[PDB]
């Protein structure tokens, strides 16, 4: 039965009991219900009026905090002689919540989630520290971040005609500004995102287990807009995500063992307890040993 | 990449 | 959710989740004890109440422990379960422990019993320091003793098991949110570079 | 058949009881103003004294004769009840007694559990009266010498005239008795007179052919409506 | 609360639903 | 000028008082249900604990610096108050304090009698904090090292901001102070925190030219509205 | 309120060069809880802890911490020992300690040294 | 007795006194109370209407 | 007075309680 | 004195109270004088009593 | 440190 709850529950005064056919401390765990025994039935209580609030454990408050989701560093310079794998004054990132463990464990407390996502972008710069360079001051560069849908075409170079952004949303911002900010709506083809997915998202037998591309929000494509200077710099970009307007379903057992990979739930555990595969809690000498026992002298 | 396509290379 | 009471070097995997009991030849004997500090590592930590509480710093309200007997139908016995408020050392004898809050449990057609741990505190909240012996943190102790004996016939197993469970009551509250100490990383995960490809 | 008792910070549950006994159909109460004698305002501790205390358990053996405890003597050194007894000249209370013993469906045996008012003991085969150390056993209690004559030259067979229950091992695993104040005076000096004696006697001996186990008997007692008068410095036994 | 944007998903967080029902997890039996 | 105090089995009379002080204009009371925290039914002993206890007397000498006692520490081993403290985790009470000192019409001298809330002492000429045995004196109390700065680097001259009276030997022979519960929490563990410190300081020294006699100072203290929670086995200091 | 100032290190190898507009992070951590061990620690991910990020060119950073005591008031003086054993310090109650600030520079080091002061 | 105070207190005019059984300048310090002697009882006063505010000494 | 934050403890200072009672310190006697 | 030294300006009346701490058998009379400003502190009773 | 724990090293 649903009700509105703003504070913790009050306690009522209680008397001696001695009554045949009545046993409120006995229960049947096999049914799958939790024990309904109340304090007034177990001991003699006083009256207490309880004013403790419950708002800091609301689901919106628990999940709606900006958390780090990407950190990328790259060199801002003339890239004429760089190797094929290098980020040449720009990079691509696929938006995900799988890479930094504090946000990942919190989202994985639930089976399905529906939210809008507030995105904040923070940029910092430093002079390259090779022995040819003195310090010189730091440039106030312009950057472009372009939103591109999951699987769509992305730019191939810093000066590509793809950056013309004729229908894609782009945000232009300077290092001297406050951090850039925008909101992405709930974009799923379904009524909620799947946090876990027990299946194969293709009609043939061959691909990966447990990844549904309908839960991938999109891509950010990021460049420096300025031409290269005569000297090199290192630029670092950090992205933060805050979920808002949240609904959540079907709570789950928390992650115990360390994460191995962004792609799956694979496990190994620590070498010794705590959080080892064969022992989650740290050991004590026996079930009769009290570990922080008070000594009086 | 695997997050966009669920295929391994 | 299940308590890990058997957190000992020789118990492996699922064995850590049950306590074994057997017939004794001396009266009044101690069976096991449980530390109660819901912020620290110990039997309570990897539970629904333990895991959620460790995202916060202050807590208040009553707890319940429930025990299920898993012996044969022909097995009989009585136990006493005690909660001792803080102030000194954990009790080692039945005539010391029975002076605190307690329930006497008879094995029978109902399989299970509940011990209430009532909220008894000087301050409105208790506080997560990293100090188990603080007057703002320590909760006291739970202890279990034989009230009679475990008595079984020759065709039953001579050794029987308990599973212990814990939950909060609806007088419970949490505040001052923090990053959880139960997860962390020193490196990027496997395949993390693939998000940039 | 199923019962829960709750006093102060203490609770007891049983799944195999046989109703419970209220001695002479009466229930404990505080001393009313039309029966009172001492004029000082009394001490009434409530939940500090009116709670279950559990004594040492005893072993039921093939040759056992039976066991006894005297009240208030067995509690006069336990907890805040013992501290209030040591600092006051006068005392009054009732009691709630709960006796516990379990065994398998293959065991047999029967205990008489009886509360005797003014149980004045006799000695065997001598003209000399029992000494102070024959009577005042404290928390440990004593054992019957000749249970067939209740150690007083009367009989076990007629002991059912007193407040009693049985533990019959095929039927039940506990017995419960409620006792009022029972004295010719409204209050008494607790270190020299005992109102009640609890006796436990094995009329049918313990037996089985299954695996042998130690079978204890355990006693829990709660004072009810405690009052104390004439406060001063502490005296022990 | 200040919002001059045309799309409702742009708005600030929603911290005011105090409704609960523990019994769907604590008592899921007939 | 004339006063009688009566609590439990105890009474005090004085023929030379100077009114009496109620600290901050407040009177002792039991903890109401809208301020309570612990859920167990409390022990409330009434006349067993709420009565005058008298400590050892001290001698007023020409060179005396002054004396102090900490509450509840000075009572934690006395009578049924001490027994209830040893068996419970939590305690709460007020106090009524009566200080006694007489001399002839030819004597002169003046005592400040003051009750200090949370009197956290300092050590002299070191960086190290006071030890457990510097603080926890029990029934004997202690003496001031530097009464001019109250042993805490403040001052005696401003000590009149706290609840106080004087004994001025030409005027009066006694002082009386009533203290409420004074803490940030509704109850506390009595073996580790003291709510109040009683201090007696000779601001004008004892003098005469008549026959020399020993001149004692005597302290009597009564707990008021005592309550205890969290019953278990005994622990002492 | 948090105020930050910077100066070039004055050893004889260094000329003056101008001053960097650095980003700083201040993370709130409860009394006795775990704190970061190095500038680049994974602990700075701040998944439930509050963090404030601010630049030297901004006005001073500002935020309010609520009354956080487990009691109805803070104790300015405390006449007791806050532990069940006899052994620790007199006169300090950790319930009156508000918390910790953990402060870092977010930028990587430059080729030259500076001295930073935080008030 | 609690009351709302926004300014310092006014002074009332006063006359000659000579009265048996009445001594407002004598006090009993031993009781622990502060002296209740008022200026009008110690000297001849004029009337003064006092407009001095007390807000800069509020605890906040 | 301007306050757009959701928690009441965020507000500006409270400078308007003019109530006093000196007698709890100056006259604590019967 | 201590509270006034957190401030710079002051106004209003002060009271001084004196307690005698001799024996019950001791007797005497004293005169206590306040002199408004303008010159040197008075050194004689017939100056101070004005 | 001593402000968090009230213990000396
Ligand atoms: C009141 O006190 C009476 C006196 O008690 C004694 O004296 C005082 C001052 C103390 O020193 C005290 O410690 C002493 O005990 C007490 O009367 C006494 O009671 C005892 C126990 O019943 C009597 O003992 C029995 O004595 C007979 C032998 O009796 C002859 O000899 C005695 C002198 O020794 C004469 O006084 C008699 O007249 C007889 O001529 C024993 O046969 C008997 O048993 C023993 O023998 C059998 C086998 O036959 C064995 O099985 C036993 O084990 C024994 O070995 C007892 O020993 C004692 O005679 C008696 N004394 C007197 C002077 O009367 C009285 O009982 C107290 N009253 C109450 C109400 O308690
Ligand atoms: C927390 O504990 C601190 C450590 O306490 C000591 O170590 C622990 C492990 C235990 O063994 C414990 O029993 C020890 O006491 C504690 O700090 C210590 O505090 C004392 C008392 O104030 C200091 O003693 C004073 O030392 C100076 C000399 O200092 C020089 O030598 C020491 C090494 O011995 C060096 O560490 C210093 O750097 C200096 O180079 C003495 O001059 C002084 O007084 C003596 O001399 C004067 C005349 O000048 C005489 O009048 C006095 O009577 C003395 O004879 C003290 O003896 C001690 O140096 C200090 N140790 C350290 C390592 O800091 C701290 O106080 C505790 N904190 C709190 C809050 O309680
Ligand atoms: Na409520
Ligand atoms: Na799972
Ligand atoms: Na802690
Ligand atoms: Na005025």
């Amino acid at each position: 039965i649903e009700s509105i709850i703003k504070t913790a529950t009050d306690t009522v005064k209680s008397e001696i009991n001695a009554e045949l056919g009545v046993v409120p401390s006995l229960n049947a765990v096999e049914t799958g219900a939790t024990s309904n025994t109340e304090p007034e039935e177990a001991i003699q209580t006083r009256t207490v009026i309880n004013q403790h609030g419950v708002s800091e454990t609301l689901v919106e408050n628990f999940l709606s905090r900006a958390a780090l989701v990407s950190k990328r560093s790259f060199e801002y310079k003339d890239h004429t002689s760089s190797a094929a794998q290098t980020d040449k004054n720009f990079f691509k990132w696929t938006i995900n919540t799988r890479s930094f463990v504090q946000l990942r464990r919190k989202l994985e407390l639930f089976t399905y989630l529906r939210f809008d996502a507030e995105i904040t972008i923070l940029t910092t710069v430093a002079v390259n520290g090779s022995s040819n360079n003195t310090y010189v001051g730091l440039p106030d560069l312009t950057l472009q971040a372009m939103f591109v849908p999951t699987g769509a075409l992305t730019p191939e170079k810093q000066d590509s005609f793809h950056w013309q952004s004729g229908s894609n949303a782009s945000v232009f911002f300077k290092i001297s500004d406050p951090p850039a900010r925008m909101t992405i709506p709930f974009m799923c083809i379904n009524s909620a995102y799947s946090v876990f997915y027990d299946g194969f998202a293709g009609f043939e037998k061959s691909g990966l287990y447990g990844i549904n591309p309908a839960d991938t929000i999109g891509n950010l494509c990021v460049r420096i807009v300025n031409e290269h200077q005569p000297v090199g710099f290192t630029v670092t970009v950090r992205v933060y995500m805050k979920p808002k307007h949240i609904k959540a379903w079907a709570p789950r057992p928390p992650r115990t063992l360390p994460y191995m990979s962004i792609a799956n739930a694979n496990y190994k555990g620590k070498g010794r307890a705590p959080n080892a595969l064969n022992a989650i809690i740290g050991n004590r000498d026996s079930v009769k040993t009290m570990p922080h026992n008070i000594v009086t002298t | 990449n695997l997050l966009e396509t669920r295929l391994n290379v | 959710s299940m308590m890990e009471i058997n957190n000992t070097e020789s118990a492996v995997g699922m064995e850590r989740l049950k306590v074994d009991i057997s017939a004794l030849t001396d009266v009044d004997q101690l069976l096991f004890n449980i530390p109660l500090d819901i912020q620290l590592d110990g039997p309570l930590r990897n539970t629904l109440v333990g895991n959620i509480s460790r995202y916060y710093t202050h807590w208040s309200g009553s707890l319940e422990m429930t025990f299920m007997f898993c012996g044969s139908f022909m097995a009989t016995g009585k136990l006493i379960l005690c909660y001792t408020p803080p102030g000194g050392s954990c009790p080692t004898t039945r005539e010391t422990a029975m002076l605190g809050t307690h329930v006497v449990w008879d094995f029978g057609l109902q399989s299970s019993v509940t011990l209430i741990i009532p909220w008894i505190s000087g301050s409105h909240y208790r506080m997560f320091n990293n100090d188990a012996k603080s007057t703002n943190a320590n909760v006291g102790y739970v202890t279990c003793f034989m009230q009679t004996n475990l008595i079984v016939p020759s065709e039953s197993s001579d050794t029987c098991s308990l599973i212990g469970f814990i939950a909060a009551k609806d007088d419970f509250s949490l505040r001052l949110m923090r990053d959880s100490p139960d997860i962390g990383q020193l490196d990027h995960l496997h395949a993390a570079e693939a998000a940039y490809q | 058949r199923v019962l829960q008792l709750k006093l102060g910070n203490s609770a007891i549950v049983t799944q195999e009881a046989a109703n419970y006994c209220c001695a002479y159909g009466e229930w404990p109460n505080y001393l009313p103003d039309h029966e009172a004698v001492a004029i000082d305002k009394p001490t009434q501790p409530e939940t500090a004294t009116d709670r279950f205390y559990t004594l040492r358990s005893v072993k039921w053996e093939a040759g056992s004769t039976g066991w006894w405890w005297k009240l208030p003597d067995a509690l006069n050194n336990i907890g805040m009840f013992g501290q209030n007894v040591q600092h006051h000249y006068l005392y009054r209370s009732g009691f709630l007694i709960h006796v516990q013993c379990n065994a398998t469906k293959f065991h047999q045996g029967a205990l008489l559990v009886v509360a005797i008012p003014e149980h004045q003991r006799g000695a065997h085969n001598t003209n000399t009266s029992p000494g102070f150390d024959d009577i005042m056993k404290g928390e440990e209690g004593g054992t019957f010498n000749h249970p067939y004559v209740l150690d007083d030259g009367t009989s076990l067979a007629c002991a059912t005239i007193f407040p009693h229950q049985w533990i019959n091992l095929r039927t039940n695993n506990s017995a419960t008795i409620v006792l009022p104040w029972m004295n010719a005076a409204p209050m008494d000096f607790p270190l020299r007179h005992n109102q009640w004696t609890l006796a436990i006697i094995p009329v049918v001996p313990l037996g089985t052919r299954t695996m042998s186990s130690m079978v204890p008997i355990t006693v829990s007692i709660a004072p009810m409506c405690c009052e104390f008068n004439g406060l001063r410095h502490a005296i022990t036994q | 609360q200040i919002n001059f944007y045309k799309d409702s998903y742009a708005a600030s967080a929603s911290k005011q639903d105090f409704s609960q029902d523990p019994s769907k997890f604590t008592e899921p039996v007939v």
